[PDB]
Parts: structure tokens; sequence; C-alpha cells
């Protein structure tokens, strides 16, 4: 219920939030700024007027951080931040669930549902890691890329509105063994961006399977 | 044998617990930052408290032969199992025959409290409390049920 | 069929009831002048609510043969009384000999809902009168 | 605990009620303008009284432990329901076990009069009397059963 | 499903247990500082192990409906408690009315393994909460 952020670490400072709650605040639930690192292993940060957690050129380390109903990006890293959350459970974010903004985010087995926009997104450089991430009920896209790479060795994107996975202006989506389920074209490529995946499940593709084009190359093999 | 028990209670449960275990004056904060203030054992000031708000309260449950126990299970020396609600251990007609008595924790989990004719000490009770329900998976469910109330 | 029952609940019971049967915005008062306010289903304000304070609340229950009843009482033709929990009126195995059914209202009060094979609203409760038409007779006057 | 009870009675019922509850001298008017005059508890003068004429009379029924109650229902602490006709509440052999007692009103409608070991006060009784039979629909039937008797 | 139980065994019981559940090389300690050493499943060294010395040993038991259980206790819906020896959970003739099954752990302790038709790990133990979405309402401020 604070006017500004819930817990903030700034200018090379450490804070530990092992199971604490940062709810209802008028700004970002947890924010690291300029090299500071907070640790939120099992925190609960839901309902805030802004991002559930933000990394303004600082590190955030989580294990099963809970987010819900935040006013904007549930997890966000920018200007060199790094948000690590092996089992983050984000949901019901008004904007993007988790967005990497020129920085790296590591959600290996996150389960994220009912986003108001893209399930995950890596815009303006940066990378996002994923191993068995579960998307459900996304707003626009299950996965998105803007000159940025997203790795998902397996996934379960479902209930997405427009397109399961989208790649633009470069950037890979190494979604190999994904169990995607959607009516629209599954794998999408635009403006010279690559996608790599398996051929075990026949999924609709925007471009011919394994040939170059003006749009990027796909390897359905 | 006094056992701390930390729990999270909604507003109704918190009010009930506070009035049963008399609190003269105290402020209870919630999960989502809302608070309720008791003054002279009467509710005075409550912030914006939504449903499903959780308040943390620790209550001491003491296990003694003379005081009543809400729910326990008794095994006779012959082999009969019986259950007793809200009576003290000494209130049994023939405590001579009783061999073992297990407390019941509303999870259908039994914790041994009485064996070999004597109460179980505090540390063995802690061991049994850890030991009774090891593989207890609780349903994971999270709803914020709130947003910064003011216009900012 | 709508049954209205007035009850008296302490603060904890009042809060549980109000959150269970959603109330958006309204103020409940008590005997000693203490009050509580719900606004958008949130407890905004409370004013010196001591214990043993009784808030009077009216409650509407829809009664229907298909809908289950929390706690009702049935009386047969012979005279045997029984009580049932969480069972719809149509669910009873022996409705052939069931003459009356009341609803036990947690205050130990009794409200009739079923009378002689019909819901109480459908029953008509005939009065008594000797059968005869208009007299239409001219009588002598004493004046 | 005295309860007013207003009712409409035919000539036979009115005469019976008057003679049971002794009336020294009084004139009772009817629905249709006919009247009956009691003098010295004996019927003296009756106007032209047709069948189905209704007389309004108010009688006081007082509910007390010591005086008999015509029809009540008793619930034991064990869970047994019994009905008693025309005996006082104190006349029960073991009033100790009795938990609740409801008056019966010939409409198969129960009104709580005895709970928690004490009688129900007058105002709670009025509340329960309103509350017991809310959705009681009475058959609507109107017959004039009369005409201005004289030749005019 | 893996159940871990800590027990206290004298030297003879400890030796029997260790040789029964093969241990290659490890040292067991006791309360009074006495210790015993197994090396390649042989008792190489013992150090002043008096009687009534309790060695604390943790034991892992795999619990599965097919695998038989040494000693368990079952509770029906009505309330009857019974005990069974050397019988798999699936083997019980009346699993229809069996509500709970605990494992009697030779210390007279009780560990829940079966709850309402499922193993305890499969059961999810739903909590309680009133159903409602986010408030998302702007409230006046008192400042």
């Amino acid at each position: 219920r604070n006017k500004w952020h819930g817990v903030i670490a700034s200018n090379n400072s450490k804070v530990d939030f092992t199971s604490g709650n940062a709810n209802e605040n008028g700004l970002d639930g947890i924010q690291c700024t300029h090299g500071s690192t907070v640790q939120a292993r099992l925190s609960t940060t839901n309902g805030n007027k802004r991002n559930g957690v933000l990394a303004y050129a600082g590190d955030v380390y989580c294990q099963e951080i809970n987010c819900d109903g935040n006013g904007r990006r549930g997890l966000e890293a920018t200007r060199g931040g790094y948000v690590a959350a092996y089992g983050a459970k984000v949901s019901r974010s008004k904007d993007d669930n988790v967005l990497a903004y020129g920085s790296m985010i590591s959600i290996n087995e996150a389960l994220i549902e009912r986003a108001g926009r893209n399930g995950i997104e890596a815009t303006r450089g940066g990378q996002i890691f994923a191993d068995r991430i579960t998307i459900t009920g996304s707003g626009d896209f299950g996965i998105l890329a803007y000159a940025s790479k997203v790795f998902a060795e397996a996934s379960n994107i479902s209930g997405t509105k427009n397109e399961p996975v989208y790649a633009t202006r470069g950037g890979e989506v190494t979604c190999f063994g994904s169990n995607i389920s959607s009516n629209k074209t599954v794998y999408n490529v635009y403006n010279g961006s690559r996608i790599f995946t398996d051929k075990d499940h026949g999924y609709s593709t925007n471009v011919d399977p394994q040939t170059l084009s003006s749009k990027g190359l796909i390897i359905l093999g | 044998l006094i056992i701390k028990h930390q729990m999270k209670l909604h507003l109704n449960e918190l009010v009930d617990w506070a009035w049963r275990n008399g609190v003269t004056s105290e402020k209870f904060h919630s999960n989502n930052g809302s608070y309720v203030i008791f003054d002279h054992s009467a509710v005075v000031e409550t912030y914006i408290i939504n449903k499903n708000d959780l308040f943390n309260v620790t209550e001491e449950i003491e296990i003694t032969l003379d005081k009543p126990i809400d729910y326990f299970l008794e095994k006779d020396m012959y082999g009969n199992y019986r259950e007793h609600f809200g009576i003290a251990i000494n209130d049994l007609l023939f405590l001579n025959t009783t061999v073992n008595i297990w407390l019941v924790n509303d999870d259908n989990s039994h914790i041994l409290i009485y064996k070999d004719g004597k109460l179980i000490d505090e540390y063995m009770y802690h061991q049994f409390e850890y030991e009774a329900n090891q593989n207890k998976h609780i349903y994971p469910n999270n709803k914020a049920s709130g947003t910064y109330p003011h216009k900012t």
C-alpha cells in the first residue's frame, strides 16, 4: 500500500526477501536500480499499480515468485538487468507478462497464464531463456521477438489469440519440442528472423519449411 | 508442553480468534497491507480490507493431561480404537487400559502425544509433527484481490 | 417461493455472511450504536464494535422442491417427526406419507413450507362456511 | 406473556366463546349489521342473523409455564420429537431434557415459545408469529348471504 | 511415494537393520559417544558401546498401492478403525468406504498415506477463500 515501490534496492545494495510480500503498491512491487540485487525466493508481489518486479540495471533472483494483477509487465528487466526465476508463476498482468528490454531474463520452467498482452517478449535486443515454460490465455502472442532470441527447448503454448510464436527483425526462437496448440499459423517469421523446431508435430508455418526467403529462414527438421 | 502455531486467518476468523483469546489493544496487519486495530477488546479502526486478506497470528496450544483436548484418538490395551472430542485425557473413565493417544489435526494426521503411560516430551512432539504428514501437497492458488486503493 | 428470515449475528458472523452473500455497499448497525460499512465488498469503516454486539440482518432463501435445503423437518400422517440435512424435498424416499415439512432456521424457529402434497404457496387454506344462497326475504319490522 | 387474538366467529362459535369466557352483559355486532345481546350471561335479543354472519371477537391467550397449553411440540436433548395436548409445560416428567418447545396453531405452523431453558419474550414471540407462516394464501370467497330485510 | 522415518535402535537392532538393508561403508554414532563402523558391509570397529545405547537411523520406505505394507491402519467413513498386517492397500476388500489409511511405524507413530480415494501425494488439500475478483476500485484517501 505504499505510494512508491514496495521494496527497492538502489546503487549497489543487497536486499533479501525470502518469503515476503510486496503487494498493492502504487509503483513496481520490487525494483533493483543500478547494480543492486534483491533476492526473492518465494515472494508474493501481486496487485500493484505497476510492474510486479523491475530490474533497472540491477539483478533480481527468484525461484517461485508469484505475480498477479499488476498494472504492467509482471517481470521486467532493462538497461542490463537480469531477472532469474526458475519457477516464476506470473498471471493476469494488464500488459506483457514478462518482457526483456535490452537485457536478459531466465525463466527456465515458469508457468504464466492469462496475460493481457504477449505471453513473453524480448524487445530491442536481449535474450529470454526457457526450458518447459507454459503459456496459456495470452493476449496477442505466446512468444514474441524484436531482434532478440528466445530459447524454449519445450513449451505448452495454448489459448493464444493471434499467433503462438512470432519472430520479427531478426532473433531466433529455438522452440524445438513445443507442444503448441492453436488454430492460427503456429510458427511465424517476418523481416529476416529465424525459427528452429521439430518436425514430429506438423505445425502450420508462415514460410516454406526449410528454405531462405526475404523473410527469415525456418528449419522444421 | 506448549506448541506455537502460526496461521493465516481471514477477517472473520481473526476477529473470532481475537475475541476468544482476549486482546486488550493491538494492531493486526494483513497480507495486502490492510490493518485492523483492537482497542479495549473492541474493533475501532479498520483500513480497506478486501475479502481473502490474510492476517498472521500465532497461538499457543498446550497439551497436558488435565486440560481438554479438542480431538484425540485412544487405543485400548485390548485393541479397540475410539475417538474423543473436547475432553481431557484424565477424563477417561479407565485410563489404566489406554495404551496410546494421538492428537488429531483436522488433516486426518495423527501425532502421538501419549505412549507408555506418559506424555510425549516437546522435542519428540516436534519430530512427530514434522513426521506425521510429510508428503502433504497443498493446492497452489494465487489471486491478488486488490489494487492500490487511492487515485495516486 | 421466497422465505424471509431475520437473524442476529456478531461481527465475525456478519462479515462471513456478507462476504458469502455478496454485498456491494451498505452499512450495518448494531444494538450499542456500533456500525460497520461495506463499500465495494470491502470493510472500509468500523466504529467501536465490542463483543456480544448483535447486528440484525434479514436473509432471503429461495425454496423449491428441486433445490436442496440446509435443514428441514418432516412430519408424516401417523405422527412421526424426522429431520433431514442437505436434501431436496423431492429427494425424500417417502413423500407418499409426508404430510408437513418445516424449515429449521438455525434459531430453532420453524417455517412451514410444505403442506399436504404441495408447497405452502400453492396450498389455498379453505375457510369454513355453511352453504346457502342469499336470504332475499322480506322480514317484518319492529319500529 | 399475553397475546391478543382477533377472530371472526359464526353465531354458534360466538355463543360458545361467550359462555366459556363469561360475559355479563355485552352486544356483539356482526359483519352484516345483525347483533346479539348478552344480558346476565344469557342471550336475550338477536336481530335477523343469517348463516355465515361473522362477529369480531378478541381473546387473550397467555403463554406461561404453569398454565396448560392446548397443543405443543417438544424436542428432547437426545433428538426425539413428541407432541403434547392440553398440559402445562411444567407438567412434563423430565423438563430437564427438553431443549425446545413450539406452540402449534392448527395451521401446522410452529412458533417457538421455549428455548435455552427460558420462555420466549413477547416481542420475539410476535416476530416468530409473523415469521412462522409467511406465504399463507387463504382462499378468496365472498357471498353476501343477505339483503336489507325490511320492505323499505 | 517415499516415507522417511527416524528411529532409535540398540546395537543388535542396528546391526540387524544395517545387514538387512545393505550398507557398504559408513559410521553410526550413539548418544554416549560410542560408535560402530561398517566397511564393505563388515563391522570393522566398535568403541565402548554399552547397553541401552540408542543409535538414531533414518529409514526410507517406498509406499505404493501394489506393494504390501508391514502394518497399517484404516478408517472408514462411519468411524470404525481397523488394523492390517502384510497386505497391500489395493488388496483390501472394502476400499469403497475406506476414507483414511495411516502407516503404523513400530514406534506407535502414525503417518498418513491414503486420503479420500488417493495416495497422500496425489491429494491436493484445497484451502478456503471467498470467491471474488480484484477490487480494482478507487477509494477516497484520509490524509
